[PDB]
């Protein structure tokens, strides 16, 4: 899989962002 | 309008109903199939991008898919058709992981605005194709209706087919394949579907989709607002409250949720191998 794929970064209470999300982008 | 559950947040509760609920609804767009190698709609490589470009000529990229402009012209459709024919592409983690879902009896439905039929390859049984297919045609003007194979011929030829039974002198006597286009009905079975599902579901999943088209776009506020609704998108959906939101590829959320539900959900990710007994 991708670069750290299992993990997520976590915005409270109900968010998160996974590898391919765009807000990656720009 | 539909309000956030405040005790549903976590991907934790997201796994739990997953393993609870009996009756989900897993709502698809073009984003599952995008890992597949068939691009969305409206992203920056997606089609209505690719058709700004190569079609210039058109009031906008949509005049592509909307009948009003279809009746007035269809040879940008039938020029540019053959490109979004069902090719020969293999289904994705998370079709097939809605396949086992509805194998152990828990997809209440399968509604995918997709034209693609990776469903079928997958071997989703309750499917719902909220937007048509190329499985079937129909005249314009007298609505006789052909399968696919009478008009495959001169769509890889980018031709317009012609109406057998209508007069050879008709010029919109033309073969539609069945796909929905702006303006026109969704099938029949979508609307009866939705009727019997929506005081049946009690999970709402809403993958790979950016629902900015009605009426599927209505479908998460049509349902009982107490049913919970999970997101699992490369970009949130702010005309919208979901109660959790997953945020990247959708393969890559799905095989992270197949490992937490243990089962036969992580047996479906066959690569890497996991540990076992020869
Ligand atoms: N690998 C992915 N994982 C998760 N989400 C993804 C992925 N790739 C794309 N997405 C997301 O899927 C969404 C797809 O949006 P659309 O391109 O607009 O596709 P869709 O929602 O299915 O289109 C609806 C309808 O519009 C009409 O033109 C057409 O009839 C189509 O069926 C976007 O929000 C996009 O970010
Ligand atoms: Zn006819």
């Amino acid at each position: 899989g991708p670069h750290m794929g299992s993990q997520y970064l976590f915005l409270p209470p109900n968010r998160y962002i996974f590898h391919g999300a765009e807000v990656y982008s720009d | 309008m539909r309000k956030k559950r405040k005790d549903i947040n976590t991907i934790e509760d997201a796994v739990k109903l997953l393993q609870e609920c009996k009756k989900i609804i897993v709502l698809t767009g073009a984003g599952v199939s995008v890992s597949c190698g068939i691009p969305d709609f409206r992203s920056r490589d997606g089609i209505y991008a690719r058709l700004a470009v190569d079609f210039p000529d058109l009031p906008d990229p949509q005049a592509m898919f909307d009948i009003e402009y279809f009746r007035k012209d269809p040879r940008p459709f039938f020029k540019f058709a053959k490109e979004i024919y069902p090719g020969q592409f293999q289904p994705s983690l998370c079709h097939k992981f809605i396949a086992l879902s509805d194998k152990e009896g828990k997809l209440l439905r399968n509604y995918t605005q997709n034209i693609d039929t990776l469903e079928q390859v997958a071997g989703i049984q309750r499917i719902i194709q909220c937007h048509g297919s190329f499985a079937t045609a129909s005249c314009l003007i007298c609505k006789y209706k052909v399968d696919c194979e009478a008009v495959r011929g001169d769509i890889f030829n980018q031709v317009v087919p012609r109406c057998p039974r209508c007069p050879a002198d008709e010029p919109l006597a033309i073969m539609k394949p069945e796909i929905v286009f702006f303006g026109e009905n969704l099938p029949e079975q979508f609307h009866r579907a939705m009727k019997y599902d929506k005081d049946e579901v009690d999970l709402l999943i809403v993958i790979g989709s950016s629902l900015k088209v009605r009426p599927v776009a209505l479908i998460p506020s049509s349902i009982p607002h107490e049913v919970p609704q999970i997101l699992i998108n490369r970009e949130p959906l702010p005309h919208l409250h979901f109660d959790v939101e997953l945020l990247g590829d959708c393969d890559v959320i799905i095989n992270e949720l197949c490992h937490r539900l243990g089962g036969e959900y992580a047996k479906l990710c066959c690569n890497p191998v996991k540990l076992s007994e020869i």
